């Protein structure tokens, strides 16, 4: 990602769109209270809209574990297929 | 001349005429394909010790 983002709890998804998860967000002024219930969990916290905002502050940057490499597990994929 | 009135096809050509072939085993079948389904077990089944699964898709950690 670029170092900036400027997105969250603005335009945000307010509901879950399958039944194996459900969101329910509490859209306040300042805040937001979140119901998320997956499975026989729930958990309901609450988000600011300043603390989405400090979550792409650190990238995750995923990356792939591969046996030789990426390229290698590709090929051996499509001879596998 | 008696042995010109016996059956000049010998017992012996009875014999490799009538098993011409070694027959095929009952149990063949079985330890042919179980021993080349536990190659399928191996590699494709994602509770074997030697998948191929982390080496064909790799991960994402």
């Amino acid at each position: 990602l670029t170092t900036f983002t400027f997105s969250g709890l603005q335009d945000a998804p307010v509901a879950a769109l399958s039944g194996s998860i459900k969101l329910n967000v509490a859209a306040k002024a300042g805040k937001a209270e979140v119901t998320v219930a997956a499975g026989a969990a729930k958990a309901a916290t609450q988000v600011s809209a300043a603390a989405l905002r400090k979550l792409s502050g650190s990238k995750i940057s995923l990356a792939e574990v591969a046996r030789i490499s990426v390229l290698h597990s590709s090929i051996q994929n499509y001879l596998l297929s | 001349d008696r042995v010109l009135s016996l059956p000049a096809v010998s017992k012996n050509q009875v014999l490799e005429n009538v098993f011409h072939t070694a027959p095929k085993a009952p149990v063949e079948h079985l330890e042919k394909m179980v021993s080349a389904n536990s190659k399928v077990y191996d590699a494709l089944n994602l509770q074997s010790k030697r998948v191929l699964i982390w080496q064909v898709k790799p991960a994402l950690f």
